[PDB]
Formats: structure tokens, C-alpha cells, sequence
């Protein structure tokens, strides 16, 4: 199962 | 708008010729291309929505154009942003059944360089979204399919600056 | 540094809160009798 | 075009096309080499088409081509057999694209108008069409004439 | 608000429509009070027959209270 | 020889792409054919009572309502519509007196502005005349916004162009003079592209009184 | 709209005065030239189909413009082309009658180069074919009447250009 | 004017001029004369129409010339007789021009507003101008004042 | 528009942060003169027809702006006066309230030197009357709520010139 | 503000402030500290408020921070508080200004959109909302805690 | 709706007829009687206001119908009498000018009936207020113009039942 | 009538007629009596102006009247002469009226849908009335001819 | 009510 983040994709 | 056997047959009554052989050959080309564009398009539809997520996620999430102060912030702008997204995705897909960008000039850009310098929308991430959705696409409908609407998408990009 | 409405300045308030996850739960539909156990009120 | 009416019907729903809309796509264009090939006998068979045309035309409407008449001498009668070669090429266009739109946005919107300020007679102009309907029916297949005769007959019920 | 339930049937008078029309020739709407005298003038001039007019809302006689 | 007919046919001289592309736009936009015309001619079929309310909705908002309501409130209308209690036109007529549209189309513009938004949206043309400016000018000033819509669309103009059961459209009106290219550009403009009166006023050729 | 009456009531107004002589003598030169405006209006109206035929004939065809690629070619456009010069005719034919030519500032030439300039219609071949209306219409109603008609075409010509 | 009013009749229907109003207007020309005569009449009795007028105002409404009246006063009665003053030489603009337009365009559409604005008894405007319409008959024979009268009529007709 | 208290919340919501002392001073300060502007507006709306009457009759009447061959001659254009003056006291008592002049700048003075032009209508006379309908409105609301209405037609007659 | 709302509102219908309207404006200014002071509140136990309504959320909604949920893991925990507070600061808008008008246009319009894209349950932000309420209604009296929770509920509407 | 003129002609081309000698008699029975038509006209669209301003004095003012509790109570109920009553004097004299009723079937009595009933507003007494018209325009035009006249007001009261 | 256009141009703007449209109907009903003389002189020779008009039309339009033509046989050409005294009967309806809306109303809305569906060529039905106006003209003063020819030519016109 |  995926972790979503919360940092800007570079 | 035209598509690409009405831009044939159009410039062909402009010059007052039949069609001669290399018209032939462009009308030939496009029926021959026709069965990988409407696979395509019908990919693009089941998809539209996911496919616009993933483009702004991987491209105008956890910015500063969504945080306070930036154009994305407040929830009736991100949801216009994301309108904005989805008339690209379905415009440039009826540019890719058509194989002609005339409907992109027509009925996109028209106007929307000015509206977006009049609102302060920033064209540079908004190029930058389209682009995001030019990965995704490309990514579900193949390769062939995917640099088709790479060029209409690129065509929008293009039409912004 | 960090600006308003970053989530960053939420992660020590989330890491504080610690939510507790649900167990992978034990489900399984080719166990499930669809039509006997839909309710039926 | 079939598929610029499709976008067009689309678009004015703002929705992508259905997939009723894209298998009609799909067969127009796999039926295209067929339309190409009547277009290129139409294409091919012009000069003769429309000069036969004329000249059937002429024998059974004398008096467009006698002194008075609108077509008399020969460069009035040059010009409408140019017109007749206009609507052949239409009709062309329309074999290619599989639809009348061509034909109707080119030569017919307004064409009474037109022949009404030339003196033209206009059931002579339909006549004209018919006569190359015949012509050219008889420089291919039956099915073909059948796929080509549905272009010469929208030009004909637009001209009466 | 008050509201008038209308039946009218308008003709063609300068046109042979072939789409079908019945849907705007015989019709039955419901129509705001303070727009009837107006349509109904204007469906008279446009030589509609004025079948049946009906208050679907409201009561008669009111003088406070109309929304 | 080449036969005379043909040569009668012939465009002088060779035509670049530019030249080609330029002939073939020219004159009306296309944009006149290439559209459709939602004429709502039976109740019975709920996908084409949807799509005739949703060009409705595009029609006097100029795009789709999602991005910018937080929920619907047409849908009594449309409920209405659908059960064939209203027409089009009462259905049109709702949309123009809505809060939704006085938010967008009245608020932040002038009564000027208010005036050609109102005549392109409903009437699918820019302003007639002055006369035309005045009249509406005066009921805008009296009786307010809904006053002003409620006359457009009960007007002989709209009945006998839209009628009862047609969603309004853009229109390419070729009399009275100026009122295509107006029109035009009107209708060549995105929303909110600009805050610019189109026909502030005509201006007169002979001023009475002066 | 004013015609030659109200062109002397107006300036007459504008000063808060009664008609004095010189405006009767105004109105009466108006009032005398009446059988002559009527008489060449009824003229006009009955040949206006014929007028245009002829001007076309003589300024528009067998040139470029009726060529296929052209402005006129087409049947749409050139029965637009034909709606236009009756237009021009009949404004002509009410400013004749009102001996006024406010009329044409107002409900012709108002827009007319704009809309003209967009749709890429030819100013000076429609100056040429509204000339050959002059031409045409003045062997039809004598010089005198001939170059009354000749003011008002050719004050549209002059606003076209 | 008449040959306005026959023109924008005509051209609201995209038309030419009809025979009947072609005929109207070569009617009007051709009794331009006497039309002038009486316009000269009104012009030069202007003076003497507005003042027994004005007198026979104050005799039927004198509240209006009475404390609280919009003309109390002698500067009050003088906008007053001014007022009448403009719309007898509408009155004249009427008769030679054939039609009421210059009289509508000039002093009647927003009157209503106009009056209420300086609270004016409107009604009381129209008394005053159908106390010029008798004072200006008594100088004419009678089918001189027919004329005239119509246009008197008018103003009444709009501002009561 | 925005009123007083919108611009405190937007200057605050733009920099996506609660509101601080400084914010709150500026809502106290508006709450404060809340008394002052209900008040200023509840008898111009019960004065409105008489405070642009005798603004006329003070400043238009008896001029060459009514007189024949002024602006405001003829009954039509009295009317129109008349009308635009209930526009700038009306959006003038909005602004007031608001304590802020984004209306006057969205409502009424947006194209409006553009349709005036257009018309011909004169402004320095224009200003007269509004500068005329300040020192009427003045002397029925006070001073001090004059002196807040003041500001707000001042601004009407700034931005017309 | 009430102001904003009651002008837009009497604009449209071309008149003035109704009494009614000025009544609570006036009403409004007058309780004007009230407001301050409740929003004083909210903004000083922001950091109390959204923990413990994140505690709370998360209890009844462990499935949102489950596998699969849209907050899953700490960083999106991080992001969805985030998104109570953006409400929280939402909230005290509403209050000194005594409507609405900055919650919608901030937080409400079009919000359906921006979740949908997301994959956020519309329905467990408006459960945020509640426990940010009940946290709230707990820092002040009732008469305070009411005004507060009267902009609270509207948000738990619009949302649900 | 028709004229005399053309209900003539409507009756001999339902029987597809020319016109015979009867026929031409009733064409010239409306000629003769055409000058008498615009005179009456005149006079009424001159007293239009006044007629209907004692027409309503003499039948519907201090009665119970005006009282509270009346149809004719408030003011909105007031002027909504007031303009039924102008518009059938008008239409009245349209007819009176076409010299045939259909006009008043078609734009009078056309869902108006089941209108009033409706609403409640009484036909006693708008017949009595037209009968009240009836009186004050024969005071007006005359006796052979009011009895003209008061035929097609009379052909409003009873299509009022 | 020119009564009725006055009135519906009068309704339309909910007003009276103006001084210049009764004028124009005193006009009208002084006139009435040379309208009659006119309709009286085509109705009284109406037999011989369709006879006469058959037979030059015929002599024009052979075609018709030959075999495979809409009016060929005895039954079918008297069929086509009574159109003619129909056409002829509405022009006596317009002369009356002086106005061509009993023509448009009676014999002009629809006529091409009606005669396309006979097969009737609608070109020949415009010659045939062209030949009845020439008939008629040489029956009656120049003037008088000159009446007539609107109502003739309006026919002609709307058949092109 | 004075003009002057
Ligand atoms: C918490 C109660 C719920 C929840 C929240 C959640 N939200 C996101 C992501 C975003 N939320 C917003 C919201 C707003 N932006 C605004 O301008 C406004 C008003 C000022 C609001 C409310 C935005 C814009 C985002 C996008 C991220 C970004 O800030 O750029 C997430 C993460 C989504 C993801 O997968 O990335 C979450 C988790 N989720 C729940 O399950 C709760 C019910
Ligand atoms: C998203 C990637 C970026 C963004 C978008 C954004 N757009 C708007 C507003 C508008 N966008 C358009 C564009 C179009 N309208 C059309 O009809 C078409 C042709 C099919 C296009 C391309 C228009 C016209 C508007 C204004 C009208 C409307 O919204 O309906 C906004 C809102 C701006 C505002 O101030 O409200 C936003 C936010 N913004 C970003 O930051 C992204 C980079
Ligand atoms: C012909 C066999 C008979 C006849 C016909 C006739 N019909 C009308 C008028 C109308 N006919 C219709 C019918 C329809 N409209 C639709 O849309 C459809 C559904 C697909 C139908 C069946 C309608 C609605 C009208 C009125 C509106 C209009 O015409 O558009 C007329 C004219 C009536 C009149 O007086 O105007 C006629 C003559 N008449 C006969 O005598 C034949 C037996
Ligand atoms: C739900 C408890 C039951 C039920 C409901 C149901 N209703 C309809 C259709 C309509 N309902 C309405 C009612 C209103 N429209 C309004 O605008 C308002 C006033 C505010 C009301 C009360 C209307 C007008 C319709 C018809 C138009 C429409 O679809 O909106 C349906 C659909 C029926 C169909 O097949 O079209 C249903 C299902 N049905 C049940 O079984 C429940 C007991
Ligand atoms: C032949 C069957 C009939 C006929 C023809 C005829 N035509 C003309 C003149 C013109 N014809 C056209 C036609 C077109 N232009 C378009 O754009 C289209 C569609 C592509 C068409 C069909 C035009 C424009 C002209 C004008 C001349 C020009 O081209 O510039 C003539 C000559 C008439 C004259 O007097 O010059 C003739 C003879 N005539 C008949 O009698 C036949 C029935
Ligand atoms: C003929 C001599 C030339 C010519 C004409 C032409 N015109 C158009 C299109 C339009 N013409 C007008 C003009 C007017 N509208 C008015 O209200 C008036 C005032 C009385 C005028 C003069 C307009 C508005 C249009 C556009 C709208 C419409 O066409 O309905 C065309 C193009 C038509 C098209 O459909 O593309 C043409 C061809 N062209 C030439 O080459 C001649 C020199
Ligand atoms: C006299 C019968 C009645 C009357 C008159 C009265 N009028 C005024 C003031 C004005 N009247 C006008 C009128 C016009 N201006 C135009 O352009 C036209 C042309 C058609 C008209 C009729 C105007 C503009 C004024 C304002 C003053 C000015 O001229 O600048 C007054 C004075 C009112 C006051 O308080 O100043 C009066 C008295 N009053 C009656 O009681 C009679 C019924
Ligand atoms: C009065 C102080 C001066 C004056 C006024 C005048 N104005 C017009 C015409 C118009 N005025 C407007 C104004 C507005 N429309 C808006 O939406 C707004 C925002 C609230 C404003 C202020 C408009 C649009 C018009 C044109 C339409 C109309 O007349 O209703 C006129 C008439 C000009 C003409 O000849 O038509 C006049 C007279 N004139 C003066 O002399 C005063 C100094
Ligand atoms: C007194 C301050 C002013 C004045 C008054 C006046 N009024 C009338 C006559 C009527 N007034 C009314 C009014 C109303 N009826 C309603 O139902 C309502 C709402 C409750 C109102 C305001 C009516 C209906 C009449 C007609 C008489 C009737 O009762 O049927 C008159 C008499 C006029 C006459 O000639 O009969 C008067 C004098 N007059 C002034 O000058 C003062 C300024
Ligand atoms: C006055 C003599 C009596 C009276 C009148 C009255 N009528 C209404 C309301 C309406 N009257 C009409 C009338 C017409 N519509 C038409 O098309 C025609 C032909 C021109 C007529 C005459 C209509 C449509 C209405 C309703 C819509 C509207 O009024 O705008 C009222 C108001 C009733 C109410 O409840 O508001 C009244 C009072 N009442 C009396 O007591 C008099 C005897």
C-alpha cells in the first residue's frame, strides 16, 4: 500500500 | 474548425483542383492513422479524470501555487485550475481524432493568453500541469498514441507563450 | 523557512496524535454469500 | 466529415465522444479506400464527364444554348459547363468525405439567389446534374453509382 | 409567489417548421404572477389560443403576504 | 487545346500556404455551422433533458456552474423542466434571476456591462441600438436585475428567434448595422477576459436638442 | 435618422427658435424636389434587382474575386455579396427620398469597415461595384435624379474608404 | 417628419418605400404650402397664444398659482409660461413636418419624469396646452385649425 | 466589492494567517463609525428625490445646460439626468456603508467616461452636480457624515475627470 | 461582510438598504467586540482545537488513516490537519464579520471539486469540522460558544 | 385579426368567390364611414386618461369595491384596475377603427375570463365599469361615434359573460 | 388592410395611433373607390383574362401541356387554368385591400411545398400569372394597370 | 421659488 507525501514533486 | 480530410478538401477548393494524388495520399494517410486515434481517444475519456489528478499532483501540489498567496489557493480556484486542466486534456483529444490543431486556435487558445495575463493565472505552472498531463497520457494510451497528443498538448503550451 | 498553510507545521501535531491505523482486516469475497447476506429490511 | 460533426456534437455537450460516436469513426474511416477509389474514377473521367454532360444537356434544353438564351455562344456555354465542372468537383469532396457537407457549405447555400441574379434557369442547372449523374453512373460499378449518385441527387433536390 | 397554470395552443402562421413542433404549439406552463399580463399579450399577438388559465399557487384576494 | 470550360475554372497564378490558409477562413466564421442547437422537443428522454439544462447552464453562465458553487440551486428548476411544468424558456428566464447569476453577471460590472452581457447571453447578440440601451438602462435603474431579464426573454424577439423549447445560442445577425461585429466581439472574448464595455453607447449621428 | 425637414427643424430647435423665412424657404426647396425623389424612388425600387444584375455584371464578374479562393466565390458569399448591394441600394434610396444622408452614417456605415475588415471582404471591389450601381441607376432615372442617387452612394463609397 | 417615419417603417421591414406611402409623402410635398401658413400663423401670434393662455391657466387652476402651487410667484409663473412657450413651437414643428416625432423626441419621452423631478402638476401642463390649442384655433378658420388642432391633441393625449 | 471588514480578512486570508491585534484595531475602528454610517444612510434613502432635486435645482436649472442646445435639454435627456444622479447618491450611500469605494469602482465608474464621451455628455457639468449633491447631502445628514459621504462622491467626480 | 451581503442585495434590486437591513447592521457594530472577542478565543486555542478534533476525527474515522485512506501515514495526518486549521481560520472570518461571505468564498465554493480531484471524503471533513466545534464550544460560555458554533454548523451543512 | 375589409374578403375566398355586388356594398359602407372612424379615434386617444379617470370616479370610487375587503383595495390592486380599463377603451377603438371585433376576441378576450376568475376580481362590476366608458365616450365623440364605440365595448362586456 | 398594419404597428407599442397613420387611413378609405372600380374591371373580365393567359403561356410552355406534363390532357390543363383564376381572385383580394397580405395568407405561405409535391413547375405557374398581368393591363387605364401590377408582380415575385 |  502506497504512502502519499507532502512534499513538491521535483 | 477543419479536420484533416475537410483541410485537404478545403485548401484543395481554394486552388479550384480535384484531388490530385498527393491530397490522395493525405486523405490515405489519416484513414490509414484513423483506427489508432479513436482507441486512443476512447482511452483518454475512461481516464480524464484520473489523469488530470495525476498531472496536478506530481505538479501543483505541496507548492507555493497552492498555499496562501498563490494563484491555486482557495477552493473555487483550484477547482477553476483543475477545469482549466480538463478542457486541455479533452480539447487537445479532439485535436488527436481530428489530426488538426485548427479547433485548438479556434476554440482554446482564443483570447486565453489575455484572460490568463487579466486574472494573473501563472502561465509558467499552468505549462507546466499541461506538460504533466502529456507524461500521464502518454503513459495509458502507448507511445504512437502518446507523442499524437503530445504534439496538440504541446500545441496548448505553445499558444500560452 | 516554513510558510502558512505548509502541511510541514501539522507534521509534529500528526506524529503527536499518532492516529492508530486499522488491522488489515480479514475479508475475503469469495467467502461472502452475496445474496443471503445483503440485508433485508 | 463525420468526424468534425462528432467533435462538433461533443464539444457542443462539452463531453468526450462516446463510444456510439468513435465506432462510427472507426467504420468511416476503414471504408475510406473505397470512397477514395470512386472519387478518383469521378477524378479521373472529368473532362469527359462534363462534357458529355453538356452535351446531353443542350439536346433536350435547346433554347439555354440558342441565341437568348443564357448559355448561347461559346464562351457562355464554356462557362456553364465550368459550372457543371464546379459541381462535379463538389461532388468529389463529398464522395471523399463521405458526407454532403462539403456540397452544401460550397455550391448550394444560396444558390438560387446566385442563378436568380445571373438569369440562369435554375431547374436547367439540375438538369445539368442529372445529366452528369448519368454519365458518370456509367464509368463504374453499380454499387458505386449507388454510393455516388446520393451526392448528384443532394445537388439535384437543392436545385428544385 | 402567485403562479398562473396556463394552457395555450400557438400555430404556425408564416412557416412550414418540419422539425417537430407540438412541444411549443399545445403546452401547459406555470407562469409567475407578475409575468401573465405580459405573456399573455404576447401569445395573443403571436395568434395563441389561450385554452384554460388556472392559479396553481397562491389564494385570491390577498393584500399582504405575496411573497 | 485545354477546353475552355476548364480554363474558365482556373486560379490565376500559383497560391502559397498562406494564401490558402488565408482564403480558406475567410468570410463568417464556421463557428456559425459547426454548432449544435439544443431544441428540447420531448420531455420523455431524461439524457437529452440533461444536456439541453447543461447548455442552458453554459449558455448564460458561459461555461460549466461546478468550479464556482458550492452546491446546486437549479435543481428545482430542473425538476420543474423535466416534468414539463415549465419550458426552455421559463427555465432560461430562472437562470437569469438566480443569485448565481446576479453574483456573476451583475455585480461586477456596470449597468452598461450589465446591459450587452445580458442582450449576448439571452438574446445571443450585442445591444441593438441606443434606443435598446435606454430602454434597458431605465428598467435597470427602476426595478433591477430580474426586471431586466424578465423582459428580454419575454420579448417578441426572443419567442420568435428562440422560442419556447430552444436553449438560446450565439447568433450572427447580419442587420442592423454593427450589430454583427459587436456581436462578434462580444462572443470572441472568454469570460472574465476583460473588464471592457463592448457598446458602452452609440454613438448619434444627429443629436437632437443639440 | 434626419432628412431635410427635421434638418431645419433641429437647427432650429437647438437654438430654442421658431421657424422663421429663411427655414420656410428651406422646407419649401425640399417640398419642391418631392416629385422628383418620389418619382425616381418608385423607378429604383422596381428595377432594384435588375440595377444590381447589371452592376455586378459590369464590376464583379469573371475576376479574381468570383474565382474559386475568392471573396465572392462560393454561393453563400456571393449571395451574400448580392444581399449587400441591394442593401446599399435601398439606404441610397431612403437617403434620395429623406435628402439627408444621416441615415447612411447610422444604419449603414456604423461598423461596416469593422465587419468588412474581419471577414476579409474586398473594400475597394465593393467601392467599384457600389460606383457601377451609381452608373447603372443613373441611365435609369436621368442626370438629374441620376446624380441625386450619385450623393448618396457615393457618401457610403466615402465611408468605406 | 413624414418621410422619416414612412422610411423607418420601411426599412424595419427591409423594404422599399410602399406605393401608399410613396403617395402620402408626394401628397405632403405638394400641400407644403399651406402647411407653412399655418406654422407661419402659430410663429407670429406666438406671443398673444401663450399669454391668453396662460391667463386662462391661472383662471381654471389657480392653486398652482396659489401659495404652495409649483407657480407661485412671478418668476415661477414665468418657467410656466416659458414651458408653454416650448411646446407651442414644438406644436409648429409638427404641422410643417408631418408628423409628431419631433414633437415626441424633443418634449415628451421622460416628461413624466421631468415634471415629477420639479413637482409639476403634469395634468395641469396639459390644461395649459389645451388652453393654447384654443386660443391658437380662434385665430385660424376652421379647417386651418384641424391641422393644428391634431398636434395639440398629441402633446395633450401624452402628458395626460 | 469589498467593505472595510472584507479587506481586513482578505489582507489576512492572502497571508493564510488568523487575525492578529493590528487587524482587529482596523475592524474596531470600522465597528465604531457603524452608528455613523447607518445612520448618514437611513436619511439620505428617506431624502434621496430631494436631496438630487434641489442638487439640480441648485446646480442645472436655469443654465445653458437646460436651456435649448444644452445637454440637458429636451425632456428624454432631463429624465437621464435625473436618473444618473440617483445612480452616484445611491452607489455614494453604498460606498459610504461599505466604507470602501471597490463598488463605485466596479458599478459606476468602470467605462464610464467611455459612454459618456460616446454620448456627449458633459462632465464638468456632471461633476457640479455631484459636488452639488455633496453639500446638499451634507447639510441633512450633519457633518460628520457628510464628511464621510463627501469622500465617497469626491471619488466618483475624481474618477470621471 | 453583512454589510457586503446587504448592499449586493439591495444593489439588484436597484433601491436602498431596506430598515430591516440597516437594523442589523447597526445591530452588528454594536456587538462588534462580542465577535472579537470570540474570534480572540479561536485563534489563541488553534493549536488545542485542531489536535484534539484530529484525535477525535481520527477515532471515529480510523479507516481515513488506515491503508488506503486518504490520510494515510503521518504525512497525509499532517496535510488533513493542515486542512482543519485552513477551516479553523475560516470560521473566525465568518464571526467578526458577522457572515458568511469569507467562508464560502474561501473554503465552500467549488470545495466538492477540489476534494473529488483529491479522493478526500467530503463527508469526514465536515466530521473534522464537528469536533473542532464541540473543542471550541468548550473554551468559551455558552453565549460566545453559540455565535462561534452558528458558523461552525453552516460549514457542517454546506459540506455534508 | 381582420378589418372589415378583410373579413369581407375572408368570407367570399372561403367560398372561393370574387367579390360580388353585395360584397362591394359592405366595402363601400366602410369607406364612406372611414372619416367619421378617425375622428372618433382621435378624440379618444386625446381624452384616453380622462375618460378612464371618470369612468371609474362615476362607477368604482367610495364604494365597497374600493373600500378594504374590495377587489379595488390597495394601492397594487388599484392600478392593476386601472390599466384593464385603459387597455379595453384602446382596444375598443382599435375595433371601432377596423370597424370589426376580431381583435377583441383575439388580444381582449383570450384567456381573460378564466383569468379574472381566477384571481377573483368581479365581472359585475368591470362590465359596469366599462358601461361607465361607454357613457363617458359618447359624451366625447358624439352619438354616431359612441354608438359605434360602445358596440365593441359592449362586445367586451359580454364576452366578460 | 393598411387599417389592420397601423393597428398591429400601434399594438405593438400598447399606444393609439398617431396623427400620421389616421391620416394615412383617411387616405386609404378616400381612395376605396378607385380600388373598387379596379376589382370590378378584373372580375368582370376575369373568364377571358385566364382563357387568354392559358393560351400564351401554353404557346411559351409547350411542355407542360404535352405528354409527361403536369398540365397535359384535357383534365389536368383546366386543372391549371382554374390555379390561374384562383391567383387572379387573390389579386382582386389585394386590389380591394390595397395591401397583398390576403395574397400571402391565402396563395404565397407554402405555395412551393404545394406545387414541388404536385410536380407542378413553379417557374411555369410565375409565367402563367405574368401572361394573366399582361391580359389584365390591357384591359384598364394606364393608372389603373399600374394599381394592379403591385398585386400581379407580388405574385410573380414570390413564386421567382 | 426664485430663477435669479
Ligand atoms: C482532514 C480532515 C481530511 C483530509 C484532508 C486532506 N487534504 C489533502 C489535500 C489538500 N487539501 C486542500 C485544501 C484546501 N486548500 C484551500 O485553499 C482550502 C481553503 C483555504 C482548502 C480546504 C488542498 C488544496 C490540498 C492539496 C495539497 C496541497 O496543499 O497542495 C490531503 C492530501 C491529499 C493527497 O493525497 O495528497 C488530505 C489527506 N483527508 C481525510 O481523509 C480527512 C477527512
Ligand atoms: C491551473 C493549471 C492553473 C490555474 C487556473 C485558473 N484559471 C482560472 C480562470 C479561468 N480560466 C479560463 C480559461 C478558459 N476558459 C475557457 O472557456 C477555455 C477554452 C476552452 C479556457 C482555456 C477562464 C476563461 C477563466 C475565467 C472564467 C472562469 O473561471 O470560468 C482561475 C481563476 C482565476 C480567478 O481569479 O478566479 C484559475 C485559478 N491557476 C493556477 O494557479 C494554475 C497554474
Ligand atoms: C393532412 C393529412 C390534414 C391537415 C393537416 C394540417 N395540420 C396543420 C397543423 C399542424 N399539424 C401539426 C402536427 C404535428 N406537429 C408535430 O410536431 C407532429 C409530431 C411529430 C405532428 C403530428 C401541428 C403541431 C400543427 C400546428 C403547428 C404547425 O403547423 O407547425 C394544419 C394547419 C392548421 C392551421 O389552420 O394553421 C393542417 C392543414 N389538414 C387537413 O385538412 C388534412 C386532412
Ligand atoms: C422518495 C421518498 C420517493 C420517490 C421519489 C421520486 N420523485 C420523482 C420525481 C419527481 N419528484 C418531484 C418533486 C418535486 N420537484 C420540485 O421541484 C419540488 C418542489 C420543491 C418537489 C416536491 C418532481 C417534480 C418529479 C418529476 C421531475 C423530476 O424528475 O425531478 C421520482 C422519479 C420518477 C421518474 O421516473 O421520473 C422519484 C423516484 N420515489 C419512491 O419510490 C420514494 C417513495
Ligand atoms: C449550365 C448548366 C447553366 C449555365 C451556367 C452559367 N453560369 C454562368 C455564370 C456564373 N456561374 C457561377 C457559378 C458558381 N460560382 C460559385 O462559387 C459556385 C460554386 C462553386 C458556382 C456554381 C458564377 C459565379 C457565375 C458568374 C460569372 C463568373 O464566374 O465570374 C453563366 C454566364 C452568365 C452570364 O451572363 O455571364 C452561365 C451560362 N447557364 C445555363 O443556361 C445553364 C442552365
Ligand atoms: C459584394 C459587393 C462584396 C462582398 C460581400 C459580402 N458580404 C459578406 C458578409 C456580410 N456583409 C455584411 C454587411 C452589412 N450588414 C448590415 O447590417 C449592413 C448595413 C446596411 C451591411 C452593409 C455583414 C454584416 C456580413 C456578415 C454577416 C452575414 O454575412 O450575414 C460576405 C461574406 C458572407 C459569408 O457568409 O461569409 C460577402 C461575400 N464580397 C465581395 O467579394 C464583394 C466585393
Ligand atoms: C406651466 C404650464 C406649468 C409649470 C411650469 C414650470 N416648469 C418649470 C421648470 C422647467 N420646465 C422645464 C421644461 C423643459 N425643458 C426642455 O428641454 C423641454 C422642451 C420640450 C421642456 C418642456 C425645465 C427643464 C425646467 C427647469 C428649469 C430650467 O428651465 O432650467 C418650473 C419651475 C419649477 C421650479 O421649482 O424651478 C415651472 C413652474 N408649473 C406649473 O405649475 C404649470 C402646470
Ligand atoms: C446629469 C448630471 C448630466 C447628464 C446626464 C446624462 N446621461 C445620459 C445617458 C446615460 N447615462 C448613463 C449612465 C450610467 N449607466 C451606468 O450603468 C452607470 C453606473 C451606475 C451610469 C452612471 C448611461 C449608460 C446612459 C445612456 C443610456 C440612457 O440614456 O439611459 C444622458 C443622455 C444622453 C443622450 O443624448 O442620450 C444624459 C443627459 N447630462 C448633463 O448635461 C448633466 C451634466
Ligand atoms: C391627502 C394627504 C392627499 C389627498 C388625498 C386624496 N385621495 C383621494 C382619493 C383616493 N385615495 C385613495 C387611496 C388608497 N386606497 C387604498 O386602498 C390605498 C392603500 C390602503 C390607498 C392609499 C383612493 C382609493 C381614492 C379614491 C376614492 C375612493 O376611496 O374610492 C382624494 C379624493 C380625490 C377625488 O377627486 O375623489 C383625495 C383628496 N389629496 C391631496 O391633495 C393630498 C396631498
Ligand atoms: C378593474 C375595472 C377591475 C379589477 C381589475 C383587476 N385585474 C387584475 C389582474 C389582471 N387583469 C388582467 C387583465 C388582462 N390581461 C389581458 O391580456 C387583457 C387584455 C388586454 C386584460 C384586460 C390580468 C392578466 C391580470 C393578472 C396579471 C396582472 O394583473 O399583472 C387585478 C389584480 C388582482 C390581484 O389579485 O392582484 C385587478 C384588481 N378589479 C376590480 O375590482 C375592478 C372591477
Amino acid at each position: 500500500n502506497e504512502v502519499r507525501r507532502f512534499i513538491p514533486q521535483e | 474548425m477543419q479536420d484533416a480530410i475537410t483541410a485537404v478538401i478545403n485548401s484543395a477548393d481554394v486552388q479550384g483542383k480535384y484531388l490530385d494524388g498527393a491530397a490522395m495520399d493525405k486523405l490515405k494517410s489519416y484513414f490509414a492513422s484513423g483506427e489508432l486515434r479513436v482507441r486512443a481517444a476512447s482511452v483518454i475519456s475512461a481516464n480524464a479524470a484520473t489523469i488530470v489528478k495525476e498531472a496536478v499532483a506530481k505538479s501543483l501540489l505541496y507548492s507555493d501555487v497552492t498555499r496562501p498567496g498563490g494563484n491555486m489557493y482557495t477552493t473555487r480556484r483550484y477547482a477553476a485550475c483543475i477545469r482549466d486542466l480538463d478542457y486541455y486534456l479533452r480539447y487537445a483529444t479532439y485535436a488527436m481524432l481530428a489530426g488538426d490543431a485548427s479547433i485548438l486556435d479556434e476554440r482554446v487558445l482564443n483570447g486565453l493568453k489575455e484572460t490568463y495575463n487579466s486574472l494573473g493565472v501563472p502561465i509558467s505552472s499552468t505549462v507546466q500541469a499541461i506538460q504533466a498531463i502529456k507524461e500521464v497520457t502518454a503513459s495509458l494510451v502507448g507511445a504512437d498514441a502518446g507523442k499524437e497528443m503530445g504534439v496538440y498538448l504541446d500545441y496548448i503550451c505553445s499558444g500560452l507563450s | 523557512k516554513l510558510t502558512a498553510g505548509n502541511p510541514m507545521n501539522f507534521l509534529g501535531m500528526a506524529r503527536s496524535i499518532n492516529p492508530a491505523a486499522n488491522t488489515i482486516p480479514k475479508v475475503s469475497a469469495q467467502n461472502i454469500n452475496i445474496e443471503a447476506s445483503v440485508p433485508r429490511r | 466529415s463525420i468526424v468534425t460533426k462528432s467533435i462538433v456534437n461533443a464539444d457542443a455537450e462539452a463531453r468526450y465522444l462516446s463510444p456510439g460516436e468513435l465506432d462510427r469513426i472507426k467504420a468511416f474511416v476503414t471504408g475510406g479506400a473505397a470512397r477514395l477509389r470512386i472519387a478518383e474514377t469521378l477524378t479521373g473521367s472529368r473532362e469527359t464527364i462534363v462534357k458529355q454532360a453538356g452535351d446531353r444537356l443542350f439536346q433536350k434544353r435547346p433554347d439555354i444554348v440558342s441565341p437568348g438564351g443564357n448559355a448561347y455562344g461559346e464562351e457562355m456555354t464554356a462557362t456553364c459547363l465550368r459550372d457543371m465542372d464546379y459541381y462535379l468537383r463538389l461532388v468529389t469532396y463529398g464522395v471523399v468525405s463521405g458526407d454532403v457537407t462539403p456540397i452544401e457549405e460550397i455550391g448550394l447555400v444560396g444558390v438560387r439567389e446566385m442563378y436568380r441574379s445571373l438569369g440562369t434557369p435554375i431547374e436547367a442547372v439540375a438538369q445539368s446534374v442529372r445529366e452528369m449523374k448519368e454519365v458518370a453512373s456509367g464509368l463504374m460499378s453499380s454499387d458505386d453509382a449507388a454510393e455516388a449518385s446520393a451526392y448528384f441527387d443532394f445537388v439535384i433536390g437543392k436545385m428544385s | 409567489m402567485r403562479m398562473f397554470r396556463i394552457t395555450a395552443c400557438v400555430p404556425s402562421q408564416t412557416r412550414i417548421r418540419t422539425q417537430r413542433e407540438l412541444q411549443n404549439t399545445y403546452f401547459t406552463k406555470l407562469v409567475p404572477y407578475d409575468n401573465w399580463f405580459r405573456e399573455q399579450q404576447r401569445i395573443m399577438k403571436m395568434g395563441g389560443k389561450i385554452v384554460k388559465v388556472e392559479l396553481a399557487t397562491g389564494r385570491p384576494g390577498t393584500n399582504a403576504g405575496l411573497a | 487545346v485545354t477546353p475552355r470550360f476548364v480554363e474558365l475554372g482556373q486560379v490565376s497564378a500559383i497560391r502559397t500556404e498562406p494564401e490558402i490558409a488565408y482564403r480558406s477562413n475567410q468570410g463568417v466564421t464556421r463557428q456559425r455551422q459547426q454548432t449544435k442547437v439544443f431544441k428540447l422537443v420531448s420531455t420523455y428522454d431524461k439524457v437529452a433533458v440533461k444536456n439541453a439544462i447543461r447548455a442552458a447552464y453554459r449558455q448564460v453562465f458561459e461555461r460549466d456552474l461546478e468550479p464556482y458553487i458550492i452546491n446546486s440551486e437549479f435543481t428545482a428548476l430542473e425538476s420543474k423542466l423535466s416534468n414539463n411544468e415549465i419550458n426552455v424558456k421559463e427555465f432560461i428566464e430562472g437562470l437569469g434571476t438566480s443569485e448565481l447569476y446576479m453574483k456573476e453577471f451583475y455585480a461586477p460590472y456596470p449597468n452598461t456591462k450589465v446591459i450587452e452581457m445580458g442582450t449576448k447571453h439571452f438574446l445571443g447578440r450585442a445591444p441593438l441600438n441606443q434606443k435598446e440601451i435606454q430602454q434597458y438602462n431605465q428598467i435597470l435603474a427602476s426595478q433591477g436585475l430580474k426586471a431586466f431579464i424578465g423582459a428580454m426573454v419575454n420579448g417578441m424577439e426572443y419567442l420568435q428567434t428562440f422560442g419556447e423549447d430552444t436553449v438560446p445560442y450565439r447568433r450572427f445577425p447580419t442587420l442592423p448595422a454593427a450589430n454583427f461585429p459587436n456581436t462578434e466581439r462580444l462572443y470572441n472574448k472568454l469570460t472574465k477576459q476583460d473588464k471592457e464595455l463592448v457598446v458602452p453607447s452609440f454613438t448619434p449621428v444627429v443629436k437632437v436638442g443639440g
